[PDB]
């Protein structure tokens, strides 16, 4: 099987307009901490 | 908060200085994923059509304006409001939607790039890491490992403008507890290897991978100058490095025969090539041999297996070109025992890992793989854990369209910890 | 407003196989930037200490923890809590705790790295790109451009084991509308010189820079081969596309003599190699010229610039290493007219800024640099286009620790479009 969770953000705490605003983060490269 | 709401394709610059395909999959929520297609340069006759756009007034004829203009038009607009986080069902919308087997309506560049952000969107629209997400599509979660990288650090064939007919020329760190020590132990011999190639007078400039491209007397003695290396470095050859090789011979079979140019045009019955690669087998730990013979040799593929199969990893990588079709025949026909998964041979994530479970259930070994062309983008890292692959093949050790798949590597198993064990030698097919 | 609340410092690899730093900083709420520090190998001698370990038993001593140490332990620790939109206050207080001139006791490598890994995520908490946010910390918000690019197709000295003494050969695309197209044309250029090299039996491997390292029978043998590569590409050589040099040329300075190793040791005093390059600025056009003496050879320099300053670029690079402290000496005396900016020579993105204001006030142009030891960052194109520098010297137009930041650009002008305009052949000092 494949687990089900309490889940998932609803809003993304740094949302890019473009990309570029950081590459490393669209590229996946670095994450965001959550919790919050 | 998880629906497609743009998508943006663009032309970008790959690791040789000719265009690719990038694309950003936005999200509702503002989440966000960028992925590039990467390219070959001995590419199998079967691979997924890249589509380049021919204009002589561009890059020579390479531009990608058409696989871009398919990005930014019929493929995103198939895509807005759909749920990233289906990915089968994403990709299934682009695979329909170009209508061919091989993806050459819209590329296979195009797809792939699109395939590839929309999995991290959809990774980070689950407040999670793309290995992670894998994982769960996958329907393992939870199930990681760093894999063993066999890393080129000399280049030939057609990455290279030496005399060396034999693609790559690898070592694998067996012996290594992490693959941050893999990494380290990689890096002190390939600084070695400059050293003992200097010291012969011989070229330390790099090829397409990063591996040095010297001229040398023979193509075994590459092997030769690599053994030294190690030694040099303190490690012991067969127990802390073992080595590997990427023949690519499609690139050098003519006239039904196997023609070493570099060696004054030594020519090779199927059988001969296959025990002149049984006798480096005796002499050095190789342990792996990749597209020993061309990729429409599936009699000589048989032979070899026969002759190697026990003893070491046969991977294909022209031979099954990632595709699930092809390999399904192999596995019926007894050929090789190990596939190199590229995942822009067949041009989506979702076939990608069709292609991995296909060779896991037959027992066959998957290396995850980049291409000679490269970007900045370190997806197959992401995917060699997340698919818990055990092994990833991703270039020399300088250049940092090979390096960063290496740091990628780096903090991925610096968060995961023991979640991800490094097995080591025992992930290598024949090797226990 | 925007506080610290982690940092993580960690050694990853650099484009030639060695350690760096690289360094997260995380803030509440969850905006987190990212950024590694570059290397050099012709390091100036007053640059800013890379600190390296010196354990031989790890990457044969350049292993970079215990920089990385300082990022995750006195480093981490002063910023826990700190705005990270006071880049100046942040910069200050790793700079100040460090307390050496020289950046010893961290390493520049520990301090820059989050240095600019704390400017990403400022940005970043505001809403914005890295670009944006560095115009205004600048002080000149809404103020952009494009870069000129110089590109180093032809890669020697420290930088390749052939025969070439000047380190960098490069051409600049002026006569291109967008920096989009500027990087087509490089990249056509630098595929043809492939073919002009393999018909000469000249070796197309290429060198830390992504430029190709042939032997050649002299380093001006370098502008002829790239003048046929401009022309084969269908490019008017002196309009299309103009050329620049990095001689590094405290790498071949010897008992006070310019020595020229690969052409048998012909030797040169400060005098005839500045007109040694004056000839070749009229055989070639030539407008820029980066460490054409010793950075020792502040007479030499002086002279250098009253022969050819009126009609060439002449960047500092060793001669400075992007120090206002130096540059301030350099303007007074009359020395180049031009820096080359590399913020790990420094330490700091706020000493960064002040080096290229300090340009820019007293009419000298500043070159935003990679260094030879680069990472996939991209950092240096945002610095480039936020402080609308106008040029940027980032390699040959292969290898990804080059191409990356020619990708940025490409995404920056597209995001920007009129808004950051490519300014061409002006840009140069004394164009
Ligand atoms: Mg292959
Ligand atoms: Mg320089
Ligand atoms: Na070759
Ligand atoms: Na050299």
């Amino acid at each position: 099987r494949r687990y089900r969770d309490e889940r998932y953000p609803t809003q993304s705490p740094m949302p890019l307009t473009v990309a570029c605003a950081s590459p490393e983060l669209a590229s996946g490269k670095v994450w965001i901490r959550y919790p919050i | 908060m998880s629906k497609i709401v743009k998508i943006i394709g663009r032309e970008i610059i790959d690791s040789r200085g000719n265009p690719t395909v990038e694309a950003e999959v936005h999200l509702e929520g503002g989440f966000v994923g960028m992925a590039a297609a990467p390219s070959g340069a001995s590419t199998g006759s079967r691979e997924a059509l890249e589509l380049r756009d021919g204009d002589k007034s561009r890059f020579l004829g390479k531009g990608v304006t058409k696989a871009v203009a398919a990005v930014n038009g019929p493929i995103a607009q198939a895509l807005i409001g759909k749920d990233a986080k289906d990915q089968a069902g994403i990709d299934k919308i682009m695979i329909d939607l170009d209508g061919t087997e091989n993806k050459s309506k819209f590329g296979a560049n195009a797809i792939l790039a699109v395939s590839l952000a929309n999995a991290k969107a959809a990774a980070a629209a689950k407040g999670m890491p793309l290995y992670e997400h894998i994982a769960e599509l996958n329907g393992t979660p939870g199930k990681y490992s760093m894999p063993v990288p066999m890393m080129n650090i000399i280049n030939g064939g057609e990455h290279a403008d030496n005399n060396v007919d034999i693609q790559e020329f690898m070592i694998q760190p067996v012996g290594a507890k992490t693959v941050k020590e893999a990494i380290r132990m990689g890096s002190e011999v390939f600084h070695h290897l400059a050293k003992v190639l200097k010291a012969k007078g011989m070229n330390t400039a790099v090829g397409d991978e990063g591996g040095y491209a010297p001229n040398l007397g023979s193509n075994a003695e590459a092997l030769a100058v690599i053994a030294e290396a190690v030694k040099a470095a303190g490690y012991e050859l067969g127990k802390d490095i073992t080595l590997a090789m990427d023949c690519a011979a499609s690139e050098f079979y003519k006239d039904g025969k196997y023609v070493l140019a570099g060696e004054g045009n030594k020519a090779f019955t199927s059988e001969e090539f296959t025990h002149f690669l049984e006798e480096l087998t005796k002499q050095y730990p190789i342990v792996s041999i990749e597209d020993g013979l061309d990729e429409s040799d599936w009699d000589g593929f048989a032979y070899q297996t026969k002759v190697l199969g026990d003893k070491i990893q046969l991977v294909g990588d022209d031979l099954f070109v990632t595709n699930t079709k092809i390999l399904k025949e192999g596995i019926e026909k007894g050929i090789a025992n190990s596939i190199l998964i590229k995942f822009n041979q067949i041009g989506s994530l979702t076939e990608t890992l069709a292609a991995i479970k296909m060779a896991k259930d037959a027992g066959y070994t998957a290396v995850i793989s980049h291409r000679s062309g490269e970007t900045e983008d370190a997806t197959i890292a992401d995917l060699a854990v997340g698919t818990a692959a055990g092994q990833i093949k991703t270039g020399s050790m300088s250049r940092s369209d090979r390096v960063a798949k290496y740091n990628q590597l780096i903090r991925i198993e610096e968060a995961l910890g023991e979640k991800a064990p490094y097995n080591g030698r025992k992930e290598i097919k024949g090797q226990a």
